[PDB]
RNA sequence: GCUUGAGUCUCGUAGAGGGGGGUAGAAUUCCAGGUGUAGCGGUGAAAUGCGUAGAGAUCUGGAGGAAUACCGGUGGCGAAGGCGGCCCCCUGGACGAAGACUGACGCUCAGGUGCGAAAGCGUGGGGAGCAAACAGGAUUAGAUACCCUGGUAGUCCACGCCGUAAACGAUGUCGACUUGGAGGUUGUGCCCUUGAGGCGUGGCUUCCGGAGCUAACGCGUUAAGUCGACCGCCUGGGGAGUA
């Protein structure tokens, strides 16, 4: 739950898809944190993070395009 | 910017002047004036053609470049100065090989800006480019209408008009009337919008400030005759008529365009 | 002086036609005194979603540091050319060589 | 924002000593340095009620100190309007 | 919500797959909750009444804990 | 005519009708039958069972393009969104996938007044 | 004179704090077409409305305006009003650790000045959706309402005006003191981060309760407890926040 960006303590970046492609449904909607367990700080970094590989088409904004 | 006269007297109270500072107060360019009579509306046959013109203050022609075909060599904005003729301000232009010309100044040119006109110009204001290297979706003015004519569309104070879509050969234009007109690619067009855009919020607040314009007073068709016009007659204000030009036809909504040569080109009608 | 992370798109077809504007890009950022300090290229990669039809795009990723008046003429270029698209250009420090 | 460069160029001219920071003199300083500076921002930005919010406080608090410096003593707050140029 | 029906599987398999997903996204309720506009002082007052709930709710089975009832 | 093979069934369930249409993978329409068009106007067209009607009849007038293959989209909330996928395939149809289209706006345009 | 109030400087942290400019995707509506048939829409039930001039459905292309799903949380920021996509430019406040510096520079504040939701007003633009007024269809004893089908101002932008709200924790600002518990969010110190750890320390905030206070309900270290400084207001109901 809580483990993960916790320890190894960095900051969500947008570039690596292999990470967010975790935090997202079967519909590219950003998981809630009551879910994944990711902490309130690194939630707001997380979401984004996700926002902004959306702009680049790095990720979907949903799975009907 | 605008400044209310103060009701010094009744013609002075609803008065709403505009005022430019930065325009030329002394004298206009010689060589490029002209002479400019007056006519009255009298044609050749010297009977008024069109009314309600007569009069007002004298006016020397500025010839104004509308072409812009003179590709490279830039030019650095001289001065801004006002033109009687038109509606807009005009500014003065010194070429680097010493040529000088008037234009039509756009919304955000001062004194000492750098323009230049050709398929090698810049996406600025101020600067004229065949509509095939203007980015589509841009606001220009002066457009022109055939490939060297000169320039015909936004011409007056602070009209403009969008590309909407560049088709081919062809490019739609969202003209200041709301119509879509089609017009050749390789028409240039001024990039930018035409200034003195307050020229809406003048008012003139009293008779004499259109009089000395040349604009000879109006009388409706009621106060007439019912021989010097289809409405005429009357004992009392009676109108009881369709209301009607001067000449019999029908005017308040009835369409009169009919050209059938240049309808190819009117993609959709004004709204 | 300011660090930014610029990311820009080409079009698919312009893939020989990156390799020669990216020092061009480039050249104006060390002409006035601006350095630069990762330049990876991603590639051709597959878009998420259509860009004008466009499945497939071409990635770049410059990281420079330069006057803040130097990236206000490179958006410009970018935004006028055609064969640019969905350029960005956010403002990070420090870090560099990761992703790829 | 009166970066750190810029604010150690008023502490070390206005200031009895190299790290004297907080003098009134030097207080004083700052604050005008600041004041000055965001007259360019309040002539395009004229809608920003809420910066000018802070504004409106360093400008309260240089008059407080101002003051305070006067009934102090005369002979260093004549000399510090003058230099720095106030009190129309 | 896409489900695609893979091979060598029954039909009633993938429908009920496919409720599972729907329900997952939960695609029914933003449908019903956008039919009509919910005035931000309601969609406040609807938010902190529904949270009031929550922790007294949750407070009352530990009152209700340390008893016996019969 | 033309014998086409793989169809698309578009599902236009709603709160007070469902509209079944059968169309090739280029969007175009073969046939139609809705709800409240087979004889169950009034109260009648809302219930799950008026729609799996429409699915049946709709299953027909694409007989003589011989479908063999359908994808079922669904749109919409409603009762008819259940009953009308599972009798296009009590009609002999095969389900190759299931796609649930929506119009779910990102905070768009402002829906009507609540009602009272 | 002094540094325990107040403030300045060095380093970082978090944030829908403010003003300006661009850009992305989903969706509604409209326009031009292809396929395609007799219904669509609505309701408690209907009708008005749209449709064989071919609607509704479905696919392609385009133009426009407004708001930013998920994240999202009795979460955060702001003096109050209030602030929710992403990026850049200008900018205000807060907080924390270790130091250095000024040396009472402080608290409150009548008149005064400024900011102040929504509606509303003026000039010029814009206008998708929604929708006062308005029209029609129903319900009804009647229904100049609720319900349905449409729909203008307005809602949007720039600049001015208005200056009021159940503008509300119905609780003025500042300072000190007085048992506890479980949480949220944001910094920081020490040690076995040696392993999803342990102990302290600050800022803001939600809940429950002790003494006490209160007419009671209830407040309860963020007091409605115990005290000090300054300001605003109250003096039976109606007439009346009216002349
Ligand atoms: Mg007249
Ligand atoms: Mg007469
Ligand atoms: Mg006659
Ligand atoms: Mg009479
Ligand atoms: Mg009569
Ligand atoms: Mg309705
Ligand atoms: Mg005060
Ligand atoms: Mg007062
Ligand atoms: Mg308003
Ligand atoms: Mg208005
Ligand atoms: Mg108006
Ligand atoms: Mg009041
Ligand atoms: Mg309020
Ligand atoms: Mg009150
Ligand atoms: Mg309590
Ligand atoms: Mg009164």
């Amino acid at each position: 739950f809580c483990r993960f960006t916790a320890e190894g303590v960095q900051e969500i970046d947008y570039k690596d898809i292999a990470t967010l492609k975790n935090y997202i449904t079967e519909s590219g909607k950003i998981v809630p944190s009551r879910i994944t367990g990711t902490r309130a700080k690194y939630q707001r970094q997380l979401a984004r993070a996700i926002k902004r590989a959306r702009y680049l088409s790095l990720l979907p904004y949903t799975d009907r395009h | 910017a605008v400044v209310k006269c103060k009701p010094t007297s009744p013609g002075r109270r609803h008065v709403v002047k505009v005022v430019n500072p930065e325009l030329h107060k002394g004298k206009p360019f010689a060589p490029l004036l002209e002479k400019n009579s007056k006519s009255g509306g009298r044609n050749n046959n010297g009977r008024i053609t069109t009314r309600h013109i007569g009069g007002g203050h004298k006016q020397a022609y500025r010839i104004v470049d509308f072409k812009r075909n003179k590709d490279g060599i830039p030019a650095v904005v001289e001065r801004l100065e006002y033109d009687p003729n038109r509606s807009a301000n005009i500014a003065l232009v010194l070429y680097k090989d010493g040529e000088r010309r008037y234009i039509l100044a756009p919304k955000g040119l001062k004194a000492g800006d750098q323009i230049q006109s050709g398929v090698d110009a810049a996406i600025k204001p101020g600067n004229t480019l065949p509509m095939r290297n203007i980015p589509v979706g841009s606001t220009v003015h002066n457009v022109e209408m055939k490939p060297g004519k000169g320039g015909q569309l936004a011409r007056s104070a602070g009209t403009y008009v969008q590309i909407v879509a560049r088709d081919g050969a062809y490019v739609t234009l969202r003209l200041r009337s709301g119509e879509m007109r089609k017009v050749e690619a390789d028409c240039r067009a001024t990039l930018g919008e035409v200034g003195n855009a307050e020229h809406m919020l003048r008012v003139l607040g009293k008779a004499g400030a259109a009089r000395w314009r040349g604009v000879r007073p109006t009388v409706r068709g009621t106060a007439m005759n019912p021989v010097d016009h289809p409405h005429g007659g009357g004992e009392g204000r009676n109108f009881g008529k369709h209301p009607v030009t001067p000449w019999g036809v029908q005017t308040k909504g009835k369409k009169t365009r009919s050209n059938k040569r240049t309808d190819k080109f009117i993609v959709r009608r004004r709204s | 002086m300011r660090h930014y992370e610029i990311v820009f798109m080409v079009h698919p077809d312009q893939s020989e036609q990156v390799p020669g504007m990216i020092e061009r890009y480039t050249a104006a950022i060390t002409g006035a005194e601006g350095k630069i300090h990762r330049l990876e290229d991603w590639g051709r990669r597959q878009l998420a979603y259509p860009i004008n039809k466009l499945h497939k795009a071409h990635y770049v990723l410059m990281n420079v540091e330069a006057p803040q008046e130097v990236i206000d003429e490179l958006e410009t270029t970018f935004r006028f050319n055609d064969a640019v698209i969905r350029s960005m250009v956010m403002r990070t420090k420090h870090a560099v060589t990761e992703a790829s | 924002s009166l970066s750190t460069e810029a604010t150690a160029k008023i502490v070390s001219e206005f200031g009895r000593d190299a790290n004297d920071t907080g003098s009134t003199e030097v207080q004083v300083a700052l604050l005008t340095a600041q004041i000055n500076h965001l007259q360019g921002h309040f002539a395009e930005h004229k809608k920003d009620h809420h910066s000018r919010r802070g504004l409106l406080r360093m400008v309260s608090q240089r008059r407080k100190l101002l003051d305070y410096l006067k009934r102090k003593d005369v002979a260093r707050y004549t000399q510090l309007i003058e230099r720095l140029g106030l009190r129309r | 919500p896409v489900i695609k029906v893979r091979e060598n599987e029954p039909f009633d398999v993938a429908l009920r797959r496919f409720k599972r997903s729907c329900e997952k996204a939960g695609v029914l309720a933003e449908v019903r909750r956008r039919e009509f506009y919910e005035k931000p002082t309601t969609e406040r007052k609807r938010a902190k009444a529904s949270a009031v709930k929550r922790h007294a709710k949750k407070l009352a089975r530990e009152n209700a804990r340390r008893t016996r009832l019969y | 005519r033309k014998q086409v093979s793989d169809g698309v069934a578009h599902i236009h369930a709603s709160f007070n009708n469902t509209i079944v249409t059968i169309t090739d993978r280029q969007g175009n329409a073969l046939g139609w039958a809705t709800a409240g068009g087979s004889g169950f106007r009034g109260s009648r067209k809302s219930t799950p069972f008026a729609a799996q009607v429409a699915a049946e009849r709709c299953a027909d007038a694409v007989k003589e393009y011989g479908i063999k293959n359908l994808e079922v989209m669904v749109k919409g909330p409603g009762p008819g969104r259940e009953s009308t996928i599972r009798a296009l395939n009590a009609a002999g149809f095969r389900i190759t996938n299931i796609t649930d289209v929506t119009p779910i706006p990102h905070n768009g345009c402002r829906p009507p007044k609540k009602r009272r």
